[PDB]
């Protein structure tokens, strides 16, 4: 299957200049273009430019011709992203994807899962990881609400899952809100049996890339 | 470049819809992606008319020249996106602005949780007080924070899910935040729920230092 391996985000100061790695596997790398695309609540889509690995042809868009530069490691199977003299305009998720062939036409058929840069002269701050613990005051027909409370990180995004993935049902990790310090925080909850709260365990695993956060915290009654 | 109609599209299950791609000059081919919030695009429809891999039958395109379309037939809960079109006939590619699907249904109202804070929150001298609203709709619901009975402004902040892919619901959490030092000056910690599914607001309470 083919796979587009892209690190999670970046904080990048003003003025500054940043590099983003797109790892591809499942398929052969030198024998298709790799893509790269920018998504804003405000633009929204845009194709930014194209690197062949065959032999590091590029392509770009217009726009992008002074924003972006691509290069491919031949041997890593690893394409690149340059963006500099980053400013707040660069503050994006950018996509690297696959594209295919059909009725002499060309889409994108595999997308990385996007990496998330803010652009801020503002310093990271690593989250503290709360437990939200479940009570009686926590217990609604016969079932358990219990989560974690992500507090107090920069820049976004926070990235939370139940059990290393293998817990998805019932669970709402609610987008983050934006303090008055700049700083913001999430919450992930989910429910749970009552009857088998004894037995089973819930951990949140809370990623904050930016800060090189990494932390699972149990939740227990 | 494209232009998408209509910017928000809503619907029950199992109506029929379609939403429109326009191109300002003629194009080969349409190709739809579909996206949930916090994921990547999923090419959805390609070369007009061919579905990808594992897109139901009830999906379909169409179009020529410079119209195209997709429609589903009967609509389902997990139909629930944001749906782009894109072209590939000039270059560069681009993409349309998108229409956002969303999914009607009955009247439910919140289950509602409160969580004190946790001993380690509190050791470093803040309280954060989060108030859980599960599964409700519609999306419009009301949470008000009273300490002591008495009404609180300024001190909390709410957030709420997109819509549930399987049932079309929505969730909603407040936080309250004080310092130490505020969270011991009171007893009583509440949060007040009001919602269309509730004929009389809903209350859930503990008492500090209380167990």
């Amino acid at each position: 299957q083919v796979q587009l391996q892209q690190p999670g985000a970046e904080l990048v100061k003003p003025g500054a200049s940043v590099k983003m790695s797109c790892k591809a596997s499942g398929y052969t790398f030198t024998s298709y273009n790799m893509h790269w695309v920018k998504q804003t609540p405000g633009r929204g889509l845009e194709w930014i430019g194209a690197i062949y690995p065959g032999n590091g042809d590029t392509s770009y868009n217009q726009k992008f011709k002074g924003k972006a530069t691509l290069t491919a490691d031949k041997s890593s199977s690893t394409a690149y992203m340059q963006l500099s003299s980053l400013t707040s305009e660069d503050s994006a998720v950018y996509y690297c994807a696959r594209s295919t062939y059909y009725g002499g036409d060309w889409y994108f058929n595999v997308w990385g899962a996007g990496t998330t840069v803010t652009v801020s002269a503002a310093s990271t701050k690593g989250p503290s990881v709360f437990p939200l613990a479940p009570s009686s005051k926590s217990t609604s027909g016969g079932t358990a609400a219990l989560g974690c409370l992500v507090k107090d990180y920069f820049p976004e995004p926070v990235t939370v899952s139940w059990n290393s993935g293998a817990l998805t049902s019932g669970v709402h990790t609610f987008p983050a809100v934006l303090q008055s310090s700049g700083l913001y925080s999430l919450s992930s909850v989910v429910t749970v049996p009552s009857s088998s709260l004894g037995t089973q365990t819930y951990i949140c695993n809370v990623n904050h890339k930016p800060s090189n956060t990494k932390v699972d915290k149990k939740v227990e009654p | 470049v494209l232009s998408q109609s209509p910017a928000i599209l809503s619907a029950s299950p199992g109506e029929k819809v379609t939403m429109t791609c326009r191109a300002s000059s003629s194009v080969s081919y349409i190709h739809w992606f579909q996206q949930k919030p916090g994921s990547s695009p999923k090419p959805w429809i390609y070369a007009t008319s061919n579905l990808a891999s594992g897109v139901p039958v009830r999906f379909s395109g169409s179009g020529s020249g410079t119209s195209y379309s997709l429609t589903i037939s009967r609509v389902e809960a997990e139909d629930a996106a944001t749906y782009y079109c894109q072209q590939w006939t000039s270059n560069p590619p681009t993409f349309g602005g998108g229409t956002k699907l969303e999914i009607k249904r009955t009247v439910a109202a919140p289950s509602v949780f409160i969580f004190p804070p946790s001993d380690e929150q509190l050791k470093s001298g803040t309280a954060s007080v989060v108030c859980l609203l599960n599964n409700f709709y519609p999306r419009e619901a009301k949470v008000q924070w009273k300490v002591d009975n008495a009404l609180q402004s300024g001190n909390s902040q709410e957030s709420v899910t997109e819509q549930d892919s399987k049932d079309s619901t929505y969730s909603l959490s407040s936080t309250l935040t004080l310092s130490k030092a505020d969270y011991e000056k009171h007893k009583v910690y509440a949060c007040e729920v009001t919602h269309q599914g509730l004929s009389s607001p809903v209350t859930k309470s503990f008492n500090r230092g209380e167990c």
